[PDB]
């Protein structure tokens, strides 16, 4: 409903702090998105 | 009324007749009426003269304070087009 759309709002991230981290860790990100007449 | 002759109805109850009694006479009657026991003002009742409200509208107080308070995040500068 308000997708993140940074140049509305200066940059966004988005946040893990992990509690335990083993080696080869790393983080997948997925993401779905809209890239109109802009 | 039919009348026939010859047996004719009589001309009248005539002078035979037994006068029974002499009492026909009502007594006026005289008397003094006198109804004043002392009246106190007042009567109690459990209502008298309320128009009850069936149903009420709702009903309101109101308040606000505050003052004028803001974080605000800004969209980024860009290319003008034209002009």
């Amino acid at each position: 409903d308000k997708p993140i759309y940074t140049l509305q709002y200066g940059n966004v991230g988005f946040v893990v702090n992990p509690k335990t981290v083993n080696q080869n860790a790393r983080l997948l990100m997925g993401y779905e998105y809209f890239t109109s007449r802009t | 009324a039919l009348i026939n002759p010859q047996f004719p109805y009589a001309g009248p109850v005539p002078i035979p007749g037994p006068a029974p009694t002499e009492t026909m006479p009502l007594l006026n009657y005289r008397v003094e009426g006198r109804i004043a026991g002392i009246q106190q003002a007042r009567q109690f009742m459990p209502f008298l003269q309320g128009p009850h409200r069936a149903v009420a509208e709702q009903t309101y107080h109101a308040i606000g304070t505050g003052i004028q308070m803001g974080q605000t995040f800004n969209q980024p500068l860009i290319n003008t087009q034209e002009g």
